[PDB]
């Protein structure tokens, strides 16, 4: 009887959601991608706060 | 629990004798009466609080201004005089 | 103009640090004392999965119509305080302490404060 | 004579009921809990006996000194095993739903006080809605939750 | 299109029940969800494990379609059936009532007194049964022997 | 002094070889054997930074060679997740700080 | 328009595109659903379980580190929020 493929991969999930065209590891595209959340982001903060 | 277990130097106490009784009036006592008493001054403050946020910094040449914030007395008590006032030196 | 916002909260008496957390959940700012970014990866995912369960609990558990959470404030042991305010799609997390852990947080800077000249002071007598 | 042993009997076992109590005032609730546990065989009568139900006014009397402060619409006390010890609102189905889905935010919201910091445990937490401010207080052995409209 | 079968009616309804309960939405079909969505709403059982069990076991399964509802059909019979077994005075009391209840009387004290060591051998045993009587008919029944032991 | 004096960040500091069984489902025999390969493994490929898919592989590598083909063990930080095993095949043991191991046989 | 908001994005994926779809909104459907996170996991298998038969595994968490043995183009990796839903069929 085949037997059904058996494939072992292991991942790591300690880094926090991101979108996955920016890369968590790389301090670059983590940087870049907060600045243009900020681009609206001042209003805001300044009534959060 | 493993490092209490670890170092036996003075075992909790608060042993679970509790309260019981079973009905008509289990529990309602040391640690709870802590809650329901910060939760009577929370339900207080919130209705207070335009008179608390006042009370913390209103911020009231040679003119005086004085302005009365809260009044505490008691039916039962009217018929008595304030008399002596005094205030805790510690709080 | 956005950088004096963070400013603003650490002048205010009883503050510890201030994150704020995107729709996402990527932390925008963090305060330098707290931890920035492991610290804002953690507070983020536990503040969105408590505002949002919060957000639904209060919409249907409570079976209120049209009834939203404006700010949950959860006090804990010792002067821990953690307001949270959602504004647009940001919801931030500020920390804030008590008047005696305020007190004592002044005490530990002048202790470190006492550290550091006595080291000075070492380091001038090795000098001399 | 049978009435009168039975009689002497009566007062032998009011005796041993007291002891702490000592007779005079009426006095104390923990003491009339600890009467009726321990000994049965004799029960009510002795003395004026103050209010019926009404073993100590503190933590009862407060609790109804807040249903009765204006603006609340009521103090609904949670068992630490998802249960009403005491129920005081207007409508069945709004204290049902409180009973249940207000002490599972408050756990979930423990938690994450707790992730932040293993030491620090939950003291008091409070979720101010649009229209109305819930407050929770929680403890190991009861959990209080009073529901306030904003002023 | 039945042909002359009685069957259950208690349970048979429970099914309905529980059925329209979450199929209330009138969907017409029924998922693999849905029927634990009942279990899970009562709190039936501990784990989806348990109906998973004995519906896995009925045949085979998918995703979502209507026999699902077979789920529930057989929940029913998968209750069996309860027993406990609660207070110590009661089998006391039968200990005593031979004719296996509280009625009848003295035949009971008899026994007690075969090989009988306790003080007032008879005139005891018979005030105690004086003092276990209560309306005077020479017995005590369960209600008397519960008020005089307690 | 004592547990008062003892923190949190203190406690973590202080012990870092403490081992806390939280849910044994596993033969006793066969756990032994299992807890002292995978606290082994993990400060071996702990290295500067630990990393959770470094931790995973060499313990992937060793169950499947020491007892089936398909062993699965999944260790992170805060997780919630439902598994069907086979019995006396599932060992759950957190080691301490924040690092939750769960090891199954499938 | 919170499901607008969510956005899960799917860093690895190992499956059909259209059945890869179909969890996303499943996944969505799931968080609003289920009010605790250990509740997502146990309805994520359900529906999983009663779609396509197998033994399936799921561990949602916030951080986490995770190697397994699945059937090939029956693991898809998503992540919503600080929540990651994993599912690996395993025969």
């Amino acid at each position: 009887t085949e037997r059904v493929k058996t494939g072992d991969r292991g991942m790591s999930h300690k880094e926090g959601g991101w979108p996955g065209n920016v890369d968590p590891n790389e301090a670059q595209e983590t940087g870049r991608f907060k600045k243009r959340i900020e681009k609206s982001f001042p209003q805001a903060v300044k009534d959060l706060k | 629990a493993e490092i209490m277990k670890d170092h036996q130097i003075e075992n909790k106490k608060k042993k679970e004798v509790d309260q019981d009784k079973k009905q008509d009036q289990s529990m309602y006592s040391t640690s709870f009466k802590r809650c329901c008493k910060i939760m009577e001054r929370m339900v207080v403050q919130n209705d207070q609080e335009d008179k608390y946020h006042d009370y913390r910094y209103y911020w009231s040449k040679n003119e005086g201004h004085l302005l009365p914030i809260w009044r505490f007395s008691n039916e039962k008590q009217r018929k008595k005089n304030v008399t002596s006032i005094c205030w805790n030196p510690l709080y | 103009n956005a950088d004096d916002q963070l400013k603003q909260l650490s002048a205010l008496e009883g503050a510890n640090g201030y994150v704020i957390f995107n729709e996402s959940g990527i932390p925008l700012k963090r305060h330098e004392k707290s931890i920035s970014h492991e610290k804002a990866v953690h507070i983020a995912a536990l503040v969105s999965d408590l505002w949002n369960v919060s957000k639904k609990v209060i919409q249907r558990d409570l079976k209120t119509p049209e009834n939203d959470i404006e700010v949950i404030r959860l006090r804990t042991k010792h002067s821990y305080e953690y307001i949270i305010t959602q504004s647009g799609d940001f919801t931030m997390l500020a920390i804030q302490l008590c008047g005696k852990a305020i007190e004592e947080a002044k005490k530990a800077a002048a202790a470190a404060a006492a550290a550091a000249v006595v080291q000075e002071e070492n380091k001038e007598k090795e000098k001399k | 004579i049978y009435k009168t042993s039975k009689e002497i009997q009566k007062s032998d076992q009011r005796i041993i009921q007291q002891r702490v109590e000592n007779s005079i005032i009426n006095n104390q609730i923990y003491q009339k809990s600890l009467k009726r546990k321990t000994s049965k065989r004799k029960v009510r009568h002795q003395a004026n006996k103050k209010n019926f139900q009404k073993e100590m006014s503190e933590v009862e009397d407060t609790l109804n000194r807040i249903k009765t402060h204006k603006t609340v619409l009521g103090y609904l006390i949670v068992n630490s095993e998802g249960g009403v010890v005491r129920g005081a609102f207007k409508d069945e189905e709004e204290s049902k739903n409180i009973a249940n889905s207000i002490p599972l935010l408050t756990k979930k919201a423990r938690s994450v006080v707790r992730d932040l910091d293993p030491t620090n445990d939950l003291v008091f937490l409070r979720i101010q809605t649009k229209l109305n401010e819930i407050m929770v207080a929680p403890d190991d052995e009861f959990s209080l939750i009073v529901i306030q409209t904003k002023g | 299109m039945a042909s002359e079968v009685m069957n259950l009616s208690e349970e048979d309804i429970q099914f309905c029940q529980k059925a329209f309960s979450d199929y209330d939405e009138d969907g017409l079909g029924a998922i693999k969800v849905s029927d634990l969505k009942l279990a899970l709403e009562n709190i039936g059982c501990s784990l989806s494990e348990n109906d998973l069990f004995k519906m896995i076991s009925e045949v085979d399964e998918k995703n979502t379609g209507l026999i699902k509802f077979s789920d529930f059909l057989n929940i029913y019979y998968k209750q069996k059936y309860a027993n406990l077994g609660d207070d110590d005075q009661d089998l006391v009391d039968a200990f005593v009532a031979m004719g296996g209840n509280a009625d009848t009387t003295g035949s009971v004290d008899a026994n007690r007194l075969i090989q009988i060591v306790k003080e007032e051998f008879e005139m005891t045993i018979d005030i105690v049964g004086l003092i276990r009587e209560i309306d005077k008919d020479g017995s005590g029944e369960i209600e008397y022997e519960e008020f005089k032991l307690l | 002094k004592a547990v008062t004096d003892m923190d949190i960040n203190e406690l973590r500091k202080l012990m870092i070889g403490k081992a806390i069984i939280n849910s044994s489902d596993m033969q006793g025999d066969l756990l032994q054997e299992a807890q002292d390969v995978i606290q082994s493994g993990i400060e071996n490929n702990s290295a500067p930074v630990l990393n959770i898919e470094a931790a995973c592989k060499y313990i992937k590598e060793n169950l499947d060679k020491k007892f089936g083909p398909t062993w699965q063990c999944i260790i992170g930080e805060g997780y919630a997740y439902d598994v069907t095993v086979q019995n006396n095949t599932l060992l759950f043991m957190f080691y301490n700080g924040n690092l939750a191991v769960l090891i199954f046989k499938s | 328009s919170h499901l607008d908001k969510v956005q899960p994005v799917i860093k690895n994926s190992d499956m059909s595109v259209e059945m890869q779809k179909e969890v996303e909104e499943v996944a969505k459907k799931a968080i609003d659903y289920c009010n605790t996170d250990k509740e997502i996991a146990t309805f994520i298998k359900d529906d999983f379980r009663s779609r396509y038969h197998g033994t399936w595994h799921c561990i949602v968490g916030r951080n986490f580190g995770s190697f397994v043995t699945f059937e090939r183009s029956y693991y898809i990796y998503l992540y919503v929020g600080q929540l990651a839903i994993l599912l690996f069929k395993t025969g």
